[PDB]
């Protein structure tokens, strides 16, 4: 007979659409945009768990200045070396700036009092800085006004002639990456906008196809988009501007991905010889069922991605997820509505210059005759593509990934023309212990301490009591009789607690903080601490570290466990799908050793461009994001590939390796190459974390579409032969019929 | 009987691999 | 690296270190020997590559 | 085009393999 849902979609379609239509007008009108609603309700990007996040609580909480981790500095320089008129400034400047309490909470004024003068100065005295402690968490929007707040304090009195006045520090760093990209999205626009059209073009070769295909997608879009900040601005679910990045891009993906599917399969059915309607019936009975189990198994890995433990990816999940189900259901139910009615509209949808098919069948018929050598040659490259993969390094700061144009990088470049250290991005050591400080003996021991830090390789300064300057290379004694004279009191209040039980350490590292090395120096720092307590009366005290380096090691940390827990959930899921479909253990064992063997090629053959040749490193989001779209998308063709191979096997393996390439491959291959290339067009941006997201999916997934896919797979599956649907009893070929 | 084990193997071996793979995400949960 | 610590913090921060004696030679020498067997493999095994490749015009 | 591809595959794919080498020569002297 006829099944009944995509009779219910057919007959009824011009409601169905008009009823999408008024769903998304409401939407995106009675809703604001999802920019806004991801900057009125951001979250941290720091577990609240994590060592260094209730370090820099603790500190704070401590000293007593305010509960924020985030910090910036205002930087003064000189043509000439600084004078009373810099000192006048600096004081009216504190004054106003501790003035203001609801944007800025604290002030380490360190200029101003003589003894630390000297620790606050460059050595040529062509500088000086000052650190202020600003409100809100790094990533929220409250530190975002807070820079805006004192920049524009700063900036609203003329300086003194000769001298400037700059902002820099991570919370600058962040505003300006925040506002590098927003103002950075017109030009790169324009040359994806074309470089879309200008592929659709290629691939349909009609100006008529491709506008139905752009009306899916943006309808898509628009419906996911509205749909999630629906859910988001009414406080149901969470939300985060990196979650609606990686949900823009993923939907984008998904719905470009089921477009093309539709289309090429209906297409394909009306070049076979049938007429309008049941080439429609047929292009749903085909490619519906193969829709809903890739969109699910892509939602249900995006939903497991949820059980992790790093802010970058708890908050993502759950907006993924739901937004694949909005995905899912449009490309379901608008999808065939808008072919139908263009279908029956008149003449729209046309097969015109059926020349593809053919060539993917010769293709078929090579990788058939001839497994062996083509599976070794395909295997060949891919081992081209592994060996550069252990070969690998990742950096951490984010300054050199920026355009030099932002102030914060004049600033730090201000900053590098009179300091040789990274005296901007410092790090707090605090020593907890339960009983009063000041005593000699007890600041024998601090001095101890701060020698001890001193000596591990890679750090330049350490500020403390003992030597506020940074240089604990002479031997140290203190009369007790140092008590009353109000300067060294206003040093104690400003170094130890006020209750004397607690003692911090500033630290300034030497070259970059945020590389590898950098990471790597906290833990010995900690180490050396650890053993500098022992044997004292001191010995048994807490030790906290805080810092941006503490932050990112700790992110790197929860990044390779996160790796794994959603690498493992992923490849069951997509295991578990597999064992659906075909009901074959091996041909789902053979699908999954692929993809994550076609993941590793790609990914090492992105990190031999970049690293290598360029001679630039790769980020660390760079690797996340891609590992998440790749696999979603391999997913989905793999899924549809193997559907396909499954759809027809009755008439021999062979024939249906060969018939199922010239059915299939070439709407993958049309898929992989317009998404492909759309992700490849970002390499244009003046951004480099998105010229690197974006080139590195655009090659992976070339190579996934051309060589892994398309020479791999069939490759396997035609020498395995009969033992590729175990345990289902098939034969290799049917009983040879008479002619 | 072995009625109950040939008929069922698909769900037995989702189930199988489900429970391994909750035991080990929870198992790396808490490092 | 002990002398480059050693002047950390001193006001002889930024000299220059210069070590010299048979070991410092037969280091550079090493290092050196690695990086070079490595050139002359590439380009002997390309040349025997190319050498095979006109002799037989296959490249299995 | 086809025929002066796979007329001429010798001399190109000596070209190629020379090239890849005096890269990867040029970049180890670099060392
Ligand atoms: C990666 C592998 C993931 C899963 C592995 C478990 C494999 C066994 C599941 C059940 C076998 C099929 C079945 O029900 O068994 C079938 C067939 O049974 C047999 O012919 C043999 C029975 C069991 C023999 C298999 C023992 C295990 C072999 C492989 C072990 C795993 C190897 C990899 C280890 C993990 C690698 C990381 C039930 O007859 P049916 O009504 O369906 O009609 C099909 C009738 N020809
Ligand atoms: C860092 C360096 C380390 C090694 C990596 C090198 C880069 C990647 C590896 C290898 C690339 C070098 C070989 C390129 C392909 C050679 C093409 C060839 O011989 O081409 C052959 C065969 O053509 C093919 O079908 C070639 C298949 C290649 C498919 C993809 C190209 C790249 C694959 C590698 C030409 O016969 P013919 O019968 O028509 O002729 C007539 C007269 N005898």
């Amino acid at each position: 007979a006829r099944p009944f849902i995509p009779r219910m979609i057919r007959t009824f379609a011009v409601p169905i659409i008009l009823g999408w239509l008024v769903t998304i007008a409401v939407l995106n009108v009675t809703v604001p945009q999802l920019e806004t609603v991801g900057q009125i309700q951001a979250v941290s990007m720091s577990p609240d768990a994590a060592p260094s996040m209730i370090s820099m609580k603790h500190i704070g909480k401590v000293f007593e200045e305010g509960d924020s981790d985030s910090a910036a500095m205002i930087v003064l320089e000189g043509q000439r070396p600084l004078g009373d008129a810099a000192h006048a400034f600096y004081d009216q400047m504190i004054g106003r700036l501790q003035a203001d309490t609801t944007h800025v909470q604290s002030l380490q004024d360190f200029w101003g009092d003589p003894l630390t003068a000297t620790g606050a100065q460059s050595s040529d005295g062509k500088a000086a800085y000052v650190q202020v402690k600003l409100a809100g968490n790094q990533g929220e929007s409250l530190a975002n006004e807070s820079v805006e707040a004192v920049k524009t304090i700063v900036e609203r009195l003329a300086p003194p002639p000769g001298v400037k006045v700059y902002v820099t520090g991570s919370a600058a760093l962040v505003a300006d990456q925040q506002q590098a990209g927003d103002r950075s999205l017109q030009v790169i626009e324009a040359v994806t906008f074309t470089v879309i059209i200008v592929m659709l073009l290629l691939v349909y070769r009609s100006i008529i196809t491709s506008a139905i295909m752009l009306t899916m997608v943006v309808l898509g879009l628009l419906a996911t988009r509205g749909g999630v900040a629906f859910l988001g601005f009414h406080r149901i679910i969470g939300l985060s501007t990196f979650a609606t990045n990686l949900l823009v891009v993923l939907a984008i993906a998904a719905a470009t991905d089921y477009a093309i599917f539709l289309i090429g399969r209906y297409q394909e059915a009306r070049g076979l010889g049938q007429d309008r309607e049941s080439a429609y019936y047929t292009m749903f009975g085909g490619t519906a069922h193969v829709v809903l189990g890739s969109g699910l198994t892509i939602a249900g890995a995006t939903f497991c991605l949820s059980f992790t433990r790093l802010p970058y990816f708890q908050t993502l999940g759950v907006p993924l997820a739901i937004g694949m189900v909005i995905v899912v259901a449009a490309a379901l139910t608008l999808g065939p509505a808008i072919i139908a009615v263009t279908s029956r509209f008149g003449k729209l949808l046309e097969p015109k210059r059926m020349a593809r098919v053919r060539g993917w069948r010769k293709v078929g018929a090579a990788i058939v005759r001839w497994p062996g050598p083509i599976l070794v040659g395909a295997v060949a490259l891919a081992l081209v593509g592994l060996l550069t993969l252990p070969g690998y390094r990742t950096n951490y700061n984010d300054r050199n990934y920026l355009p030099a144009d932002l102030p914060a990088n004049e600033g730090y470049a201000a900053a590098e023309r009179h300091f040789s250290q990274a005296r901007m991005n410092p790090e707090v050591l605090m020593v907890e212990s339960d009983h009063d400080m000041r005593n000699s003996a007890d600041f024998l021991v601090i001095n101890k301490i701060a020698k001890a830090i001193f000596a591990v390789e890679g750090i330049s300064r350490v500020q403390a009591i003992t030597r506020p300057d940074g240089k604990p290379i002479e031997s140290f004694y203190l009369p007790p009789e140092v008590f009353d004279n109000p300067d060294f009191q206003r040093g104690l209040e400003q170094f130890l607690s006020p209750d004397g039980h607690a003692v911090r350490f500033i630290i300034s590292h030497e070259g970059d903080p945020m590389s590898q090395a950098g990471i790597a120096r906290i833990a010995k720092i900690k180490t050396a601490a650890k053993e500098a307590i022992k044997g004292t009366p001191l010995e048994g005290s807490a030790i906290y570290l805080g810092g941006t380096a503490a932050m990112f090691k700790d992110l790197s940390d929860g990044n390779t466990y996160d790796l794994m827990i959603a690498g493992i959930s992923a490849l069951c899921l997509i295991f578990i799908i597999m064992l659906i479909t075909t009901r074959s253990v091996v041909a789902a064992a053979v699908i999954v050793g692929t993809v994550v063997l076609s993941l590793g090629a790609s990914f090492g053959l992105s990190v031999l461009i970049w690293q290598h040749i360029l001679g630039i490193e790769l980020h660390w989001l760079v690797l996340a994001m891609a590992v998440i779209i790749l696999l979603a998308v391999g997913a989905d063709y793999n899924l549809l590939l193997v559907a396909r191979l499954k759809e027809e096997i009755h008439a021999g393996i062979n024939t249906g390796i060969i018939r199922a390439m010239g059915g299939s491959g070439s709407v993958v291959t049309a898929a992989g190459l317009v998404f492909a290339f759309t992700m490849m067009s970002f390499a244009v941006s003046e951004l480099t974390v998105m010229a690197q997201v974006g080139t590195t999916i655009g090659m992976g997934l070339l190579f996934d579409t051309l060589i892994v896919r398309s020479f791999m797979t069939p490759s396997i599956a035609a020498l395995l032969g009969k033992w590729f649907w175990w345990p289902q009893v098939v034969r290799q070929r049917p009983i040879p019929q008479p002619w | 009987s072995i009625g109950t084990l040939k008929r069922a193997w698909i769900p037995l071996l989702i189930l199988v691999v489900v429970a391994i793979a909750g035991f080990t995400v929870q198992r790396i949960r808490t490092f």
